[PDB]
């Protein structure tokens, strides 16, 4: 079976190029972050804007929910991440510690805890209550650009342009694993499934790899899209089908089969380079941002 | 205007 994503809604307000686009996890809302400082969050399945969250000083690389859907989190290149509350709009904490751009963000599981990446080449773990560093990971040999707990948060895995993917322990700080492959290039975005046996992988030589945690192997490759210049999102549908979803250089939205690894469908619309896209936690809906050139977000649904 | 947004070497 294949899915049938049409084109529902295109979201237009940044100003600049998206950077970053998720769902809440109760299903009602997408936050976007920007070039723009800006952090929009429209209706999830409506596409209508909601309000506009501002506070940064420079760009914002990436934006993440807690796991209640009440705050969100946002990684800028002004060095700082900012803790929201969306209903009120109001920055809770503003994150003082990395030395460079942070690139990357996510709360854990309890949302009690917050990782980041950064230009600095490290990764800091950070208490959201307080709004400090718990401790700080000197992770990679270049800029970090992803970060991701596990399923009950014992776990981070982070990325690297160094080409190395690590899983580290949060409550010691150890490297646990270092994963990579026969190349080296840079990785791009990493994640666990939501199982937690997995990591999805994507690296700049255009592939992107489910790896066994466990046994530290790869175990399926997908390839068919463009990705050799930005870290693009990746991420795993689990409400219709099982499939594996993409943005690409190309401007197209691409979307495998799991499984078997075959490309199903490739969503066309966007006028340059789709840098993210996110997958609704109940109902097939996808949501796509694309870059500079493009400032839209656009949000697909299908039947399956 | 973000790192994500620009090409890195």
């Amino acid at each position: 079976v294949k899915p049938n994503y049409a084109l529902k809604f295109t979201l237009a307000g940044h100003t600049k190029a998206v950077s970053s686009v998720k769902f809440s996890p109760n299903g009602e809302w997408l936050a976007s972050s920007s070039a723009d400082k800006l952090i929009k969050i429209w209706g999830a399945y409506d596409g209508k804007f909601e309000k506009t969250i501002s506070g940064h000083k420079l760009g914002i690389s990436d934006v993440a929910w807690s796991s209640d859907s009440n705050l969100l989190v946002s990684a800028s290149d002004d060095k700082t991440l900012k803790i929201w509350d969306v209903s009120s709009g109001k920055c809770l904490k503003t994150l003082k510690g990395h030395s460079n751009y942070v690139f990357c963000c996510n709360f854990n599981p309890q949302s009690n805890l917050i990782v980041s990446g950064s230009f600095d080449e490290s990764v800091r773990i950070w208490d959201v209550k307080t709004g400090k560093c718990l401790k700080t990971l000197p992770a990679h040999s270049d800029p970090v650009s992803a970060v991701h707990f596990n399923r009950d948060g014992s776990l981070i895995v982070s990325s690297s342009y160094d080409g190395l993917c690590r899983i580290w322990d949060t409550a010691s700080g150890q490297c646990l694993k270092t994963l990579i492959d026969d190349d080296n290039p840079p990785v791009s975005f990493v994640k666990f499934s939501p199982n937690g046996k997995y990591i999805l992988a994507a690296t700049l030589d255009n592939t992107l790899k489910l790896w066994d945690y466990s046994k530290g192997k790869c175990l399926k490759t997908y390839t068919g899209h463009k990705n050799e210049k930005y870290c693009i999102f990746a991420n795993f549908s689990v409400t219709g089908g099982k499939w594996i979803v993409s943005g690409s250089e190309d401007n197209l939205v691409y979307i495998w089969n799991l499984q078997t690894k075959e490309i199903v469908q490739k969503l066309q619309g966007h006028t340059d380079v789709v840098i993210s896209t996110a997958c609704h936690p109940t109902e097939n809906i996808i949501a796509s941002a694309a870059l500079e050139n493009d400032k839209t977000i656009k949000l697909w649904k299908s039947d399956c | 205007g973000s790192a994500r947004a620009e090409v890195h070497l």
